[PDB]
Order: structure tokens, then C-alpha cells, then sequence
């Protein structure tokens, strides 16, 4: 069983194909991330999952049906980015408006206003709402009814860092129930702790898809090991350089090792055997660095020393 | 045609003064001698329906108190009730009752005839084209027709080429024309009352005459019609509620060049005054244009000042002020817009007359005076009613 | 039915518009102030009320619905609303019902206080003619407003920004109120009767403000065609607005 | 094509301006066919006084007067009724018309020249007629 | 100077407003059209009172179209809070906006009454070029001052509000009140009282409306008729000379700019 | 010593929305200000820019007064959301800010190429995306060699290649000697680039210092997980001998919450027996440290899914 089965679509506008040979399969409880830069593929893929567009050379099977059935869209939440609701309406009346359209019960309105933390600012106008206050309202209409698929296009813009981490804490409660959701973001640290499998895509195609352990294994990326005073910087700068790893000669009492994480199994044995591990920080190659790798891999040239 | 001596007149006084007793008579009658005959109130001289009933050919005859009934109707042979020959100078026709389908009092070529106090009820069924005139006057100099009561005749008091004569205080009801004037130079008429008439006062081609104090109550389609009158004087006339049947004009000035039109009262008609393009530059000042749905109709682009000696007319829709406390207003009053004459020049604009663009175009003229065509304005209009006595 | 669930939004959002309530108050004040100066100073005052409601009922309709489609696209809720169980027809027809009952209420405060100022300040108005001449007046003033409501949905679906929608809604209000009849008057003066007399009445049927006055001034055409020609201005322009809204 | 027909006069025909009965008068009697409704006039000078108003300058209407070169002056027949723009009016004669100045209309210009020398008048065309001339000619006829 | 560096923006930002260039070309094509109708009707006191009525409807309109979003359009746009962290004061980013929007009105009326004069010197033959230059020189240096009044009015209603949608409501209220409501309130006060409310106070109410002081300046030498003026016939009862009418037009700027600065100083 | 805030307790409306923050900022550090319930985040932002008056205390920016024109040419402020002037172009907007700040006009052509906006230069700002306006908003902040940047969320609406390149541009300016303040709410990702965080809540500045100090002054469990372990049944128990709960959620996802007091013997347990694949010493991040200091002042932990 798969929620979204994008099966070989190829969406074009005129002669240009803005999305070519996209082949996704979102699971039953997975949190997938659509990340795109040059391409408009990210925006078009989002539209294809919804009923907004039609696949010009393929088909999509959202929840085992066509994406434009009314039985699909009653169990499909979608928070769009930069949404600004009807500002003369109130916060409770906007959710009571959206509950009538999705067929949700009206006893779920006061629960979801309480669930997103909008109980104090309910019965106030949407014009006197903040940016993150409207994101709590825009999230609350996506949870109306019992949705089986959420498309959170940039959910944490202008949101407080408690409420940002509380939102992803609501996500892992949701995906345990069986609601497989999709993150669409541009802030790549922060989504990387909750993304089940990334879907980094280039201009046209889909570059890489799979979990973070599969992206780090395929893309050979060096580990970013930083330390501070194990034994000595200069006595430890020499050892990784004959073995073929980079040891950065920083200012004082800091050992930065950029190792290639393939031989580091037995290399860390000598680090334990001669010193204390009491202040080290081994950093895996992050989702920010993995996404920068796949852009360079297809159709891109790195910006300069410090440019953009 | 018998004579008046063929009746039985009992003489009250032996100075050619006779008195006919009460009792009916028959046939036409003729006065050939200067007899000042009076009559009892039961003297119903009823002719049979043909010929002029009481023909008069002698001078200085004071016919008084007779009651004539049912004379002829041949208007070509002038079948009158009282026919007065040119030789019958200075005749007095006093306090008589007439009912018959022809002329009531036909005079011609007479001098100093006095037609006083009669009641002439004309007809009921004829189509107002063969009813005959109430008081027909044909080229008489010196006449004095005073305080009569003409009802249901054709064209009331007709006057043809009669020079000097007064028409004082006579009531004219349910006729086609109230008073008809044809080429009557140096005439005069005072205080006449016209009711329910298809034209209240016909003023056709008669110059130098005085029209003063007359009243027109509920006439049809023409209050006072003036064609080609020069050097006249229209002072104190009260024209009220000229309903349609024309759309209803209280005064219709057609080719009248010089005349003084002051102190009148044009009330509750559809058009207060119609000024044609040929009739321009005459002294129109001091009137009261109250209650009319449209005050002046002047289809021209020539300017026309309507205030002599700095005093203008009272207008009911004059929304102006008076700061220095005189009788005159401070801003001038234009009775016509530019879009109020597009309706007259082009009748298809009547479909567009309720449009907001017309209501825009009424405001653009008040803001941008370059598009204002020169109309029929009066500097210094009156603030109060000048005709405070004419409403009684 | 979801054509009513989205209509209840537009009632609650339209009645809190401060721009609308200023004009609808000014419509009710000027309808009393014309009726006060038309009785103390009824077909003579219902013609001046027809020229008033030709100014403001297009203005009320274009103030409500110039940002109905493109105001939701700029707000981002239009892309959200299409992912709901909702067709593009039910959004448009539900906005037309919701905005329609607003100006169907704006004539009941507009002429409901104007007919109150006539029935209580004439004293002998013969009110049996009043409730039929104002029943024909309140119905025909809503249908004039429903044309310009459907005109506002045409210009909302075409533009992509909210600022250029008000630049076209001002252009539609200028053209259909006081430019179409000024180019009627302009042709007549230059023609000097060259223009056909018969042709001009028919050309009033190409203007819903003109068809509005012709069913308050009662002519080669009958009355019943003008009611079916005013409703044809609703039904064509709503069908045109639905054809534009399906091409976004 | 309804303006092409000069209609005949009846006895119950009032003038458009003065409103009185037309056929009780001598002289030529103008009339104006409008093709939406015919309006008639008691004299030709009262028709030309009506024609020079600015409501009727733009009005597309054919003007018809009598031909006094083929008719007796006291009772003109309906009959021959020429177009008034192409006529030859004489002015200033001592003949007694109905309302305005006496403007005997002709069609052949020699009979118009016959009556001009026979009464002391001047022939003039239709376009030379203006409102400065109608009020001048009626003052010389019905004045002094 | 910093007042000119921020005037150079508004001079180059108002000229890209397409709504300005429409209704400033409308001021040019109407001032030719009024002067052409004033040339075909040859008259002279009617084409002065109608041109001054044209700039009564449009020079407040161009001034309020420019500057209704001058302060609050930058505050909610975010670029006002940034501008105070530049080496500036609040008095320089207001006087600079007044100079920048003021030179647009000095150019929108030099185009309008400039081409209106060329539609007179090339249309009416034999006109007095000395009298034409003097009358249209008085029109130019007084329609800017009427424009600069409503420019300084718009800075008052921009500093007071905190939302640009409400600034357009107040700018429409200011344009309706001063142009065609104060002329109708004074008319209805004179009509219903028949000029007997106050025979000496009522001419002083013309000085409480800068559009009426503008009409009183240009209708000085060409009085002409009375009904073309309307409620400006009260201006014959004002005992002030012509020089005070210039000074009451300048005082409408300086009080309503110091009010515009004192409001903006506590923004 | 660029920003020297000392003793400032800003009051307005007798509300006391800021209290006694002593925030000295060095001449090369990258400070971060993070605010939730407290309004200090915005008031302090203003206070450094000089557009607010410090009641009961002194603010010394760059050794001088905060509202002097000689130091206000040396600041750079990227505000929250600036849709600048939609009818002006890209060069004409930046030449306008170059004339105001006194910068040389030759910097404008080399800042529209330094920031990636030379293709969209001489194009109107109404045709700009939100990311292109953040690119333009940064371009006036680097105008005329600023010795103090002050960025209020510079990476909102921005693509991740430019986000990584913006922090490389920040790291170039740190070496040049210009102190930068990164006031953000995008706390994951900014912790790799700042030098000292400053979490302030309810007005009072709760915690200040480097990221190594905030973990030392707050006992938080270090989350060592060793994905890809050989044996798993004894690894459920072999960490709990010194009080480190080896809780796992997958086939090998033992996220061992340690105590940061026995880091030698657990790694000697890890490297003495059993082979790893990719060890993940996951330090308590800035998202986790922020919710400790917030909860320590006023905040109570929200429920199961209730924010
Ligand atoms: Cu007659
Ligand atoms: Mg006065
Ligand atoms: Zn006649």
C-alpha cells in the first residue's frame, strides 16, 4: 500500500518539459521531502499530487485513486506557503468555514484550535494575527477530519522555536497513526531530524531518493570531525594525513579532522587509546551538504569564495 | 322679420321709452326707431330658430332686461341674437339672458356701443366650430363691453380690427378661445376671468394694447397666446394651472417684438413661459414663476437679459441667497441648462434624460462655465413674491 | 450543498467590509435626502431615485467583488480551496450567491428607508401604488447590481494582481455608467439627425444601466423583453466569468 | 418615404401655432409634412416663422405651400401644392393674409414678377427669408 | 544633502506611476479643451473660472494620488524602519518627500497650463501676450501651492494611520470634503438661511478651504459675471487684499506640514 | 568591542519589557539573539540601531553613541520583510541606498554581482521573488564597509544554495573583523555559524555564551547513537552500567542518552568490542538547548500533540 504513486509522469507546459520522468513512491507512514532549486519540478510535483494539474505523459495514484476524486480530497490535508486568510473573518469562523467544506464535524473545530495553540487568539480577526499565528491556523485546517496525506509546503516560516519543534512532534505522532505526510521546505537543517526519506530533485529529473543513510552511503561525503584538546593538535595533525584524511590546522587547542569515513573504524581506535574523548564532535555530512552535492552533480557550478 | 312696434309695449315714460310686459313672444324683431325699451323679467322673446332675433338699426337704443331664446345658426348670414347695424351708433345692451346656437352680440361698424352685464349661454352639442361667437365685434371704435358672462360659445369675445375699446370684468367659461384679438390696434382689456378654455387669451396681430389684471383659471394648453403683438403691456395677469390637452403653456410669446411683461403670475403649468427665437429683447421683469415644472423654454444660444432697471422676476426654484438686505437676489438665475435644450432640439434624448451622464452633464455646466450656452438668465432675481395681491 | 457553505462565508466577510458599509450608509442617506426634497418641495421622485441607484449599485457591486477571484489568488486561499471537495463552478456560483444577497440587502436598507420617508412624509401618497412601484424598483435594482457583480467576476478572473483589478473595475464603472451614454449624446449632436431615430432605443439594450432605467420609466420594445434582457446580461456574463475562471 | 405626400386640407384643420381654423382665411396656406405627423399652418408667414426656429432647422421635413400662380387668392384649392424651398414669394403687397405678412407663393417667377409690380413688392427666394424680414414686413403691412 | 538624495528617489518613483501619467495627461488634454472652447466662443472671464475649476478637481487629485502612501506605504513595506537606521532624521525623509513630490506637481501643472497657453497663443488671434503670460503665470505659481497644500494634507493622513488601505479611505475623504462638500455645505447654509445666518462671518469661511482661496486668487482681475462664480461671490465681501490670499495659501502649507512633521515625529 | 549594552532596562507604558541585560559583544564574534515569549528580541534589536531610547542604562555601539551619524554609516540592518519600492529597478534601489549611506557608487555594480543579482539588475522590484528581495536587502547591508552587521532573519524565503553561500559570506566578513548579529527563529542551521548564543526570555537575558558553554551550564544528555552496530542484545544493557539508557527504535538505532560524565568507558565499551559503521555523537543542539532555558524561566512543556 502506497499513498502517492507517481508512476513515470512527464509534465510539460509548451515545448519545454518542466518535470521529466519523475518516479516517486511514498509509503504508508513515511515523511518525504521534496527539495528543488533550479527546477520548477518541485512546484509541479506538488500540483500533480493535488488535483490542480494533470500528468501530460503519465499518471498519479493518490491513495489508490485518481487525485481529483472527492473521496480523496476529504482525507487530504494541504497547507500552502505564505497563505493569508480572510482578514475580516475571525480565527474560529475561518476553521468553521473550512470544516463545512471538508465535511468534518464542527466538534473538531474547538479541538483543533486548542490543538495548535490558538485558543487565546480565537474570536479575533485574521488581520490582527502574526505570521506564525496564521501558520497555526493554516496547519489547523490541514488536520480537519481524518487525513491520510499531508502536504506541508513550508510549515515553520515565522514560527516560534518551541512551536516549530512542537509541530514536528505533532508529525511523529501523526505518522504513527498511519498518515504519511510530505514536507516541502527550504530550511534544510531542522527537517533533517524528521524526514524519513529525502527526494532531492534537479532541474528536470529526480536526482536521488531514499533515506539519509542511503544518501550518505551513495554520495561519498567526508565526515566533519571537530575536537578540542584530546592530546595536542600538532601531535594529531600528522596521523590522518599519511592515511589520506584532512586534518585542519586551526588556531589553538582544536583538532579538526575531515576524514573520508571509510577507514575511520580502526582509525578511531588509536584516538581512544592515547587520549580522552571528553570534548569531540563528530558531524555526519548533513542534509544541507548532501543537497549541495547533488546540485553540483547535475548541471551546476559552485559559487565562489564567498559570493551568494 | 317683424318689428318691435308689432309687440305690445306699455310705455312707462313718453320719451321713446317702452316696457315690454311678462309673456313670451315669437319670431325675429327689428328696432328702427331710437327706443330705450326695458323689459320685465318674464319677457322671453323666443324666436323659432331662424334669423337674427333682435336686429337693431337705429342709433341710441338702450335695450335692457330682455331674454332672448333660440335664434338661428347660419353663421354666414350672421344669425345673431342682437345684430347691431353700422347706423346703430351708441347702443346699450344691458343685463340680458341669451340662449341660442349662433352669435350672441354681433356688432359691426358701430361706435360707442355698450354691451353691459349680459349672460350669454351658448350651446352644448355643436363641435365648437359652428357655435358662433359670444360677443363678436367687427371693426368698432369706441365700444365698452363690460362685466358680461359668456358661457359655451365659440371663441368667446371675438374682436376683428376694432381700434379703441375696453373689456372690463367679464367672465368667460368653457369656450375654445377666451378673448380673440385680430388686428385690434390700441385696444384694452381689464380684469377678465377665463375658465376651462382651450386658449385663455388670443392676442393675434394687435399692437399697442393694454392687457391688465386678467385671470386664467384651469385653461387648456395655452394660457395667453400672443402672435405679432408690438408695443403692448402685460401687467398683472394671473395665469394658473394650464393643463395639457400643447403641453400647457402659461404664456406663449410668438413673434412679439416690443411689449412690457411685468408683475404677472404664471402658476402651476407645465411651461411657465415659451419664448420663441423671433421674439426677443422685450422688458420682462417682476413676474412670478411659481410651481411650473419648467419655467422658461428658450431654444436659442443668444443671451437674453430678463431684468429692466436692475429688478428681475421671482422664481420658485431659485436656490439663491441675499446678503445685503434688499429685495433682489445676489447670484443670477439661469433657468435653462445646455442639456435642457438638447431635449428640445433632439427629442430622442428623452430616453437618456434619466441617465447619470445627464446628471453629470448638469454638474459640469455648473463647474465649467465655458460650455454654458448663453441663455435666458436674469441678473438680480426677486426673493419674495411681488404678486401678493393676485392670489385673492 | 457546498454552493451555500461558501456563500455563508461571503455574507460574513462582506458585511464586515468597512468600504462597503460606508457606501451603503451613504446610499441610504442620499435616498432619504432625495425623497425629502422630492415630496416637501411619486413618479417624479422615483426617476431621481433611479438615477441615484444607477450611480451606486454598480459601485456597491464592484466594491464587493473586484477582489473575489484575484483577491483569493493573492491571498493564497484560491489554491487551497481547489484542493477541497469543490468545483470551480461552486466557488464562483457560491460567491455570486453570497455577494448577491449583500446588495439584495443593501437595497432593503437603501429603499426600505427611502419608501419609509415617502409613506410618512407625503400624507396621501396612495400607498397601493407604492408597494408595487417600489417592488418593481427593489427587484430591478438588485438585478442591476447582479450584472455588475458578474462583470466583477469577469475582470477578477482575467487579471493576476489585485491592483490592476481595481484599475479595471474603475474602468468598467466609467464605461457602463457615464461613457456609454455620453457617446450616445455625442453621436446625436454631430449627426444633426443623420443618426436613425429607431436605432437608438435598441442600442439601449447593450447597456444594463440603460435597461435599468427603462423598467423604472413605465418605447418600441415591451416591458417583458427588458426583464429578459437584463437577466440575459447576468446569465451571459456569469457564463463568461465561469469560462474565464476555468482557465487560470 | 412618407414625407413625399402633401396631404389635403380639411375644414377642421387648426394651425400649428395660432391654433385657429385654417380654411376660414384667404391667401396661401403652408404645411409641413414630417413623416411622423403632419402639421399645418394658417399662413405662409406663420409657417416661415415656425421654420426659422432652431428646433426645426435640423428637422427633416418637407415644406409645402400653395401655388398662387394657378389659383384664386380668396379660396386656394388643395390641388397644386408646390415645394416651398423652390418657390418665389412676393412680399409687401396689400393683400390680406391670415396671420403674418402677406407672402403670396408662386412657382414660375414671372407671375411672381406680375404681382410685385402690381402692388409695389419685391420677389425673393426661400433662403432670403429670415426673421429680420418677417417682422419688418408685417410692421409695414399692419402698422401705421 | 540628504534631503535631495531622497527627493531624487520620489522624483524618479512618481514618474513611473502609470496612474499619475494618466491623470496628468488628463489635466493637459482638458486644459487645451477648455481653452479651445474658450477660443471658439469669442469668454475671457469664463475660461479663467473654468480652468481654475479644472485644477480644483485635479491638482488635489494628483497630490493625493502621490502621497497617500508616502509614510504608511513605507512603514508597512518595511523600508521605513530601515531608513531610520541610515544617517537621516525624520525631518529629512519628510521634507525630502515633500520636495520630491512637489517637483512632480510643479511639472504636472507646467505641462498642463503650459500647453493650455500654447492652445491660446496659437488659437485666438491677436491676444495680449503680456496679459496671457501674467494670467497663466499666476495660474502656475498658485496651482502648485494648491497642489502643495494637498501634498502636505496627505502626509498628515499617512503618519496618522497604520494601514495603507485605510490611508486611501482618508485621502478619498479629504478630496471629497475640501473640493465638493465644503462648497455644498456653505451653499446649503446660505440657501436654507437665505443669507441671513451671518452677513459678516460667512465670507470668512472661504479661508477655511484652500480650494476656495485658490479660486479667489485666480478670479481677482477677471470677475466678469456673478452666476459663474456661485459661492465665490462671497469673495467680493472679503476685506483682505490679494497679498493676504497668497499668504493664507502659504499658511495652509506651513501649518499642515508642521502638523505632518509633529505627527511623524511620534510615529 | 562593537556592541556594549550595559545595565539597560527598557520600560514603556510602565510595563518593563526589558530588564538588566548586560550584553557585551566582541569585535569579531557572531552573536545570535533568540526570543519567544519575551519581547526582548525586538526591543534589543531596536536599541542597537539607535531608533529607541534606553531608559535607565547606556548603549555604546562601536565605542560611541548609538544614534550618532558617524557610526550609523558603519552599520548594516537587514530587516524582516522589505518589499522595497516596486516601481524602481534593482540598480536604482541600490544606488538610492548608496547615496544615503555615503558609500561610493562603484560599490553598487560590484555588490549586484557579489550578491547573485546581476541578471535581475535593471529589472523592477515588483518582478522579484522573496528570495531576490532578500538578496537585495543584503546588498544594502554590505554597503560601504560596515563594521557591524545586524541581520534579522536573512535566510527566509531563500534557496539552500544561497543560504549556504550567505553564511560563507558571513564567514568572510568575520575574518575581516566585522561583528555580525544573526537574530533568527530558524535555530537549526544557525548553530554551526554563530560563536555565542544569547537566549533571552521574559525580558531577562537568561543565558549567554558559546555553544560549548551552554551545554556545560545546562546538564543535557548527549545522544550517542552508533548506527550499524554488530551486536544489539548486549548493547541494550552494556551502556546502562554507568547510567546511560540505551533505548533503540529500529534494527540498530540505539540512541543512548548518556550523562556526559563517563564518555571514556562507553567508547572503550564501543571500540573494545563490536565494530561500528558511522558513530554519531549527537550533541544537544540549539533547538534542544533553547527549550531548556525557556522552560527554566517561565515555560511549561506542552502536551502530546498540543502545539
Ligand atoms: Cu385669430
Ligand atoms: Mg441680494
Ligand atoms: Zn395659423
Amino acid at each position: 500500500m502506497n499513498a502517492v504513486e507517481i508512476q513515470g509522469v512527464s509534465q510539460r507546459y509548451g515545448s519545454m518539459t518542466v518535470l521529466h520522468d519523475l518516479n516517486l513512491n511514498l509509503g504508508e507512514g513515511e515523511v518525504l521531502g521534496l527539495f528543488g532549486h533550479n527546477g520548477a519540478g518541485k512546484t509541479t510535483s506538488m500540483k500533480l499530487i493535488l488535483g490542480l494539474l494533470s500528468p501530460s505523459e503519465g499518471q498519479v495514484k493518490v491513495l489508490g485513486r485518481a487525485p481529483n476524486d472527492p473521496q480523496v480530497r476529504r482525507q487530504l490535508g494541504y497547507l500552502p506557503e505564505n497563505v493569508t486568510f480572510y482578514p475580516q473573518l475571525s480565527g474560529r469562523e475561518t476553521l468553521r468555514h473550512f470544516a463545512r467544506l471538508k465535511g468534518a464535524a464542527l466538534t473538531q473545530v474547538d479541538e483543533l484550535l486548542e490543538q495548535v495553540g490558538l485558543a487565546h487568539a480565537a474570536d479575533r480577526r485574521v488581520k490582527t494575527y502574526s505570521k506564525g499565528m496564521r501558520q497555526r491556523l493554516g496547519l489547523a485546517q490541514a488536520l480537519l477530519g481524518e487525513p491520510r496525506l499531508l502536504l506541508l509546503d513550508e510549515p515553520t516560516v515565522g514560527l516560534d522555536p518551541i512551536a516549530t519543534q512542537d509541530l514536528y512532534l505533532l508529525i511523529d505522532r501523526l505518522r504513527q497513526r498511519g498518515t504519511s505526510i510530505i514536507l516541502c521546505s527550504h530550511v534544510l537543517p531542522g527537517v533533517e531530524a524528521h524526514i524519513n526519506r529525502a527526494a532531492i530533485l534537479a532541474k528536470g529529473c529526480l536526482q536521488a531518493v531514499g533515506s539519509l543513510s542511503q544518501l550518505r552511503a551513495e554520495a561519498g561525503l567526508p565526515v566533519r570531525i571537530r575536537a578540542s584538546g584530546i592530546s595536542e593538535r600538532d601531535s594529531w595533525l600528522q596521523r590522518w594525513t599519511d592515511a589520506g584524511h584532512s586534518a585542519r590546522g586551526l588556531s589553538e587547542s582544536s583538532i579538526e579532522v575531515v576524514a573520508v569515513n571509510g577507514h575511520k573504524l580502526v582509525l578511531l581506535r588509536q584516538l581512544l587509546g592515547e587520549g580522552e574523548p571528553e570534548d569531540i564532535e563528530i558531524h555526519q555530512p548533513s542534509l544541507e551538504d548532501l543537497y549541495r552535492y547533488y546540485m553540483e552533480r547535475a548541471g551546476d557550478v559552485r559559487a565562489q569564495e564567498g559570493r551568494l | 322679420a317683424p318689428q318691435s312696434i308689432t309687440t305690445l309695449p306699455l310705455q312707462p315714460d313718453g320719451e321713446n321709452r317702452w316696457r315690454l310686459p311678462a309673456g313670451e313672444y315669437q319670431g325675429q324683431f327689428t328696432i328702427e326707431q331710437p327706443m330705450q325699451l326695458r323689459c320685465e323679467p318674464g319677457a322671453v322673446i323666443q324666436s323659432q330658430g331662424q334669423g337674427s332675433s333682435l336686429l337693431i338699426s337705429a342709433p341710441d337704443v338702450l335695450v335692457e332686461g330682455c331674454t332672448l331664446y333660440e335664434w338661428g345658426s347660419d353663421l354666414t348670414a350672421m344669425d345673431s341674437a342682437v345684430f347691431i347695424l353700422p347706423a346703430a351708433e351708441r347702443a346699450q345692451i344691458s343685463n340680458n339672458r341669451m340662449r341660442g346656437p349662433g352669435f350672441g352680440v354681433f356688432v359691426d361698424g358701430t361706435r360707442d356701443v355698450q354691451v353691459i352685464g349680459n349672460e350669454i349661454d351658448g350651446d352644448a352639442g355643436v363641435r365648437s366650430q359652428d357655435r358662433g361667437n359670444g360677443i363678436h365685434l367687427f371693426a368698432v371704435s369706441g365700444a365698452r363691453v363690460l362685466h358680461n358672462h359668456v358661457r359655451n360659445a365659440r371663441d368667446g369675445i371675438y374682436i376683428d380690427t376694432s381700434n379703441g375699446n375696453h373689456l372690463e370684468g367679464n367672465v368667460i367659461e368653457d369656450v375654445r378661445y377666451g378673448v380673440h384679438y385680430m388686428f385690434a390696434n390700441e385696444n384694452s382689456l381689464i380684469d377678465n376671468v377665463t375658465r376651462r378654455t382651450r386658449t385663455g387669451y388670443a392676442l393675434m396681430q394687435s399692437r399697442k394694447l393694454t392687457v391688465t389684471g386678467n385671470r386664467s383659471e384651469q385653461d387648456q394648453n395655452y394660457g395667453i397666446l400672443m402672435n405679432y403683438i408690438t408695443y403692448s403691456t402685460i401687467t398683472g395677469n394671473f395665469v394658473s394651472d394650464v393643463q395639457r390637452g400643447g403641453e400647457g403653456k402659461a404664456l406663449f410669446i410668438y413673434n412679439s417684438l416690443f411689449n412690457t411683461i411685468e408683475n404677472n403670475h404664471f402658476e402651476k403649468s407645465s411651461l411657465g413661459i415659451h419664448l420663441t427665437a423671433g421674439s426677443e429683447d422685450n422688458r420682462i421683469s417682476g413676474n412670478a414663476f411659481v410651481g411650473n415644472q419648467q419655467q422658461v423654454k428658450y431654444v436659442a444660444s443668444r443671451t437674453q437679459e430678463w431684468s429692466v432697471d436692475g429688478r428681475g422676476n421671482y422664481w420658485s426654484d431659485y436656490l439663491g441667497w441675499d446678503r445685503n438686505n434688499d429685495g433682489l437676489g445676489d447670484i443670477a438665475y439661469e433657468p435653462n441648462d445646455n442639456v435642457d435644450r438638447l431635449l428640445w432640439l433632439y427629442p430622442q434624448v428623452r430616453l437618456l434624460m434619466n441617465s447619470p451622464s445627464i446628471e453629470v452633464l448638469r454638474w459640469v455646466q455648473r463647474a465649467f462655465p465655458v460650455i454654458k450656452s448663453p441663455g435666458v438668465q436674469d441678473s438680480h432675481p426677486l426673493m419674495k413674491l411681488p404678486t401678493e395681491k393676485l392670489l385673492t | 450543498n457546498q454552493v451555500w457553505n461558501i456563500a455563508r462565508k461571503e455574507l460574513s466577510d462582506g458585511l464586515r467590509n468597512r468600504w462597503l458599509l460606508a457606501i451603503s450608509l451613504l446610499f441610504a442617506v442620499l435616498a432619504v435626502g432625495i425623497a425629502w426634497l422630492g415630496a416637501a418641495a411619486i413618479p417624479a421622485t422615483i426617476a431621481s431615485l433611479a438615477s441615484l441607484a444607477t450611480f451606486l449599485m454598480p459601485l456597491i457591486a464592484l466594491l464587493l467583488a473586484y477582489d473575489a477571484i484575484v483577491g483569493e489568488d493573492e491571498g493564497g486561499t484560491l489554491m487551497l480551496l481547489l484542493t477541497y471537495p469543490l468545483g470551480r463552478g461552486q466557488i464562483l456560483l457560491g460567491k455570486f450567491v453570497g455577494h448577491g444577497l449583500i446588495l439584495a440587502l443593501a437595497v432593503l436598507i437603501g429603499f426600505g428607508c427611502a419608501a419609509l420617508a415617502i409613506a410618512l412624509l407625503v400624507e396621501g401618497v396612495e400607498l397601493g401604488m407604492l408597494f408595487w412601484a417600489f417592488g418593481r424598483f427593489m427587484i430591478s435594482s438588485t438585478l442591476l447590481g447582479w450584472v455588475f457583480l458578474a462583470f466583477a467576476y469577469v475582470l477578477s478572473g482575467k487579471v493576476n494582481e489585485k491592483s490592476s483589478a481595481a484599475g479595471l473595475a474603475l474602468g468598467v464603472w466609467f464605461l457602463f455608467v457615464l461613457v456609454f451614454d455620453l457617446v450616445l449624446l455625442a453621436l446625436l449632436v454631430l449627426s444633426e439627425g443623420k443618426f436613425n431615430p429607431e436605432l437608438l432605443p435598441w442600442l439601449l439594450l447593450l447597456n444594463p444601466t440603460d435597461i435599468y432605467r427603462l423598467i423604472n420609466l413605465s418605447l418600441p420594445v415591451p416591458a417583458a423583453v427588458l426583464w429578459l434582457c437584463l437577466l440575459a446580461w447576468i446569465g451571459v456574463s456569469l457564463l463568461l466569468a465561469y469560462a474565464i475562471f476555468r482557465r487560470r | 418615404q412618407q414625407s413625399l405626400e402633401p396631404v389635403a386640407f380639411h375644414d377642421s384643420d387648426e394651425c400649428h401655432v395660432c391654433g385657429m381654423i385654417i380654411t376660414d382665411f384667404p391667401g396661401p396656406k403652408g404645411q409641413a409634412v414630417e413623416k411622423r405627423g403632419v402639421k399645418k399652418f394658417c399662413s405662409t408667414a406663420e409657417m416661415l416663422g415656425w421654420w426659422l426656429q432652431p428646433e426645426n432647422r435640423l428637422l427633416d421635413a418637407k415644406l409645402y405651400v400653395h401655388d398662387m400662380g394657378r389659383s384664386v387668392w380668396e379660396k386656394p384649392d388643395d390641388g397644386h401644392l408646390i415645394d416651398a424651398t423652390s418657390a418665389y414669394y412676393v412680399v409687401g403687397t396689400s393683400l390680406k393674409g391670415a396671420m403674418g405678412a402677406s407672402l403670396a407663393s408662386f412657382a414660375e417667377e414671372q407671375d411672381a414678377k406680375a404681382l410685385a409690380g402690381m402692388h409695389g413688392g419685391r420677389v425673393l427666394r426661400f433662403e432670403e427669408i429670415d426673421q429680420a424680414l418677417l417682422q419688418e414686413a408685417a410692421s409695414m403691412q399692419h402698422g401705421g
